[PDB]
């Protein structure tokens, strides 16, 4: 996993949010992006911003025009599948982007 | 008259707060589709104050 699309449309006619994250950078963006019909990595705009043992929990909120995000990053031993046990998130950005969000997409890659 | 500068007439829905929204496919206000050409009952949906 290295990114997320979130917008409505999906199909440049609107600003739609584009997160990635990569090892020189973790970059977002709001553009009119024309996505492709399968977005996947193989190894008009308005704003811009830049920065089994283990497991990452996020949480994407969007309210009055801010896009909130919270994280972890923690250790796990039960390797199955999301696991029980207890740890909060905490916050990382709050994002000015005023769009009407109502679908998502996550990003890939591949070797 | 100054045409450069423009508001939005016609949407569908009402902004929430602090919504922001540049798309200017056509408005159908009415019961026949726009099809992206502009007429009876589908209009354009910015305006200009010259
Ligand atoms: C936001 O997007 C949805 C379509 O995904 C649309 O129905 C709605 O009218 C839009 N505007 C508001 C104010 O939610």
């Amino acid at each position: 996993i290295r990114g997320w699309i979130f917008g409505t449309t999906l199909d440049s006619k609107t600003q739609s949010l584009l997160i990635v994250n990569n090892a020189t950078n973790v970059v977002i963006k709001v553009c009119e992006f024309q996505f492709c019909n399968d977005p996947f990595l193989g190894v008009n705009c308005t704003f811009e911003y830049v920065s089994f043992k283990n497991l990452r929990e996020f949480v994407f909120k969007n309210i009055d025009g801010y896009f909130k995000i919270y994280s972890k990053h923690t250790p796990i031993n039960l390797v199955r599948g999301l696991p029980q046990g207890f740890s909060a998130l905490e916050p990382l950005v709050d994002l000015p982007i005023g769009i009407n969000i109502t679908r998502f997409q996550t990003l890939l890659a591949l070797h | 008259g100054n045409y450069n500068y423009l508001y939005r007439l016609f949407r569908k829905s009402n902004l929430k707060p602090f919504e922001r929204d540049i798309s200017t496919e056509i408005y159908q206000a009415g019961s026949t589709p726009c099809n992206g050409v502009k007429g009876f009952n589908c209009y354009f949906p910015l305006q200009s104050y010259g």
